[PDB]
């Protein structure tokens, strides 16, 4: 029992440098109809969608195996319910799933719009500027100017001397043999 | 077995309703930290929750960046997993349907989880209960690492395994168990501390 209509899948390039984004256009008219007619009560409908989401996720990930990090966009033709409920049902489905599809890829649900998403990624000024921003953030050193390393190093030195029982007379000779905390800590360990 | 998470001091006043509901769970332990970041909560040593507003995402800052660019980027510098929760109104949903996929592509990153929620507080509470059940952990010179910008949950996990000397030894010898607790910036910060000469 499979109520999803999987249509064309396309790779949207240049979204994020360290991930491959594949967009899967899915038709939901069959599943939406079954929700209105077959499962009138709410309780049965929630399990219906969750069990169907597990079918869709496994079948979509399966088509990509035989086809970085894999980001799979489940692009639904119609979202009758709010996307807030879809983000909940997608997490519930992934929690229930055991196997390669849950671990191998990341999934997010969007609604089909006439706007070309491959153009926005390559053209929009703010999208391009932020992708360049977060490319430099992994190695950011912006916080260091607020930190006073000299005060911290002085505290680590005194604690280390206090724990090893070193008297004040030995401070000059020890600090002249070892020039930074890296050498000082390994010397007393 | 009592799990523990942190709340940012700058964000306590807003998340007071969330805190009241979360703390009715007897097992949950809640500590408050004056963390510099914009995240509302810290789940474990390298996971945070940052709640943002969809209608604000495209607000132009004076320097040309978008409203949440700097805040999100600063969270990625310090956390290995950043959870972004986007509150959206029915007004902005009906007016701009394109915004919802633009945000998911804008924030698209292997270290960023993006979930849309309605504006009501119950949605954020139920997502927090889910985050606590899945990611939260169970549980001295803590001031040296706190002054390095480390979060309280991170300094808790460190001293679960190491003393402050042993943690430096492990970092000096580049032991992956100590290394894989920090981000890149946190590692280079700890190296700068251990390499500055007197």
């Amino acid at each position: 029992e499979f109520f999803w209509d999987v249509q064309k899948i396309q790779e949207i390039s240049n979204v994020e440098e360290h991930s491959v984004v594949k967009c899967v256009t899915v038709n939901t008219s069959r599943l939406i109809s079954q929700l209105n007619e077959e499962l009138q009560d709410e309780e049965s409908g929630v399990n219906f969608i969750v069990t169907q989401l597990q079918l869709l996720i496994n079948n979509v990930y399966e088509k990509i195996q035989k086809s970085r990090s894999l980001m799979i966009n489940l692009n639904f033709t119609r979202l009758k319910f709010s996307i807030a409920y879809w983000d909940i049902l997608l997490e519930r489905s992934l929690d229930l799933i055991n196997g390669p599809s849950k671990t191998g890829a990341r999934y997010f649900i969007t609604e089909v719009t006439p706007v070309d998403r491959s153009r926005y990624v390559e053209n929009n000024q703010y999208f391009l500027a932020f992708k360049a921003n977060q490319r430099l953030t992994r190695n950011s050193v912006d916080m260091d100017e607020f930190i006073d390393f000299e005060i911290l190093i002085k505290q680590i030195i005194f604690d280390l001397f206090k724990k090893n029982g070193i008297p004040d007379q030995d401070f000059e000779a020890i600090l002249s043999r070892f020039h930074n905390l890296e050498s000082l800590v390994v010397a007393f360990n | 077995e009592n799990k523990c998470i942190a709340v940012n001091e700058n964000k306590v006043i807003e998340n007071q309703k969330v805190i009241q509901s979360l703390c009715k769970n007897s097992h949950l332990d809640l500590i408050e930290q004056s963390y510099f970041g914009e995240c509302d909560f810290i789940i474990n040593h390298s996971t945070c929750v940052y709640k943002i507003q969809a209608s604000r995402f495209m607000q132009l800052r004076n320097n040309g960046s978008l409203h949440y660019d700097k805040a999100v980027n600063d969270l990625l510098t310090e956390f290995q997993r950043v959870i972004i929760i986007v509150e959206f109104s029915e007004i902005i949903q009906d007016v701009d349907p394109d915004l919802f996929w633009k945000i998911k592509l804008y924030l698209l990153n292997s270290r960023v989880d993006v979930f849309f929620i309605h504006e009501t507080t119950d949605f954020f509470i139920d997502w927090m209960k889910y985050f606590i059940a899945r990611w939260a952990f169970s549980y001295a010179n803590a001031d040296i690492l706190l002054d390095l910008g480390f979060n309280i949950l991170l300094v808790r996990k460190i001293f679960q395994t190491y003393s402050l000397e042993e943690f430096f030894m492990a970092i000096i010898k580049e032991e992956s168990k100590a290394v894989k607790m920090l981000t890149v910036s946190q590692m280079t910060r700890l190296k700068k501390l251990l390499t500055l000469e007197w």
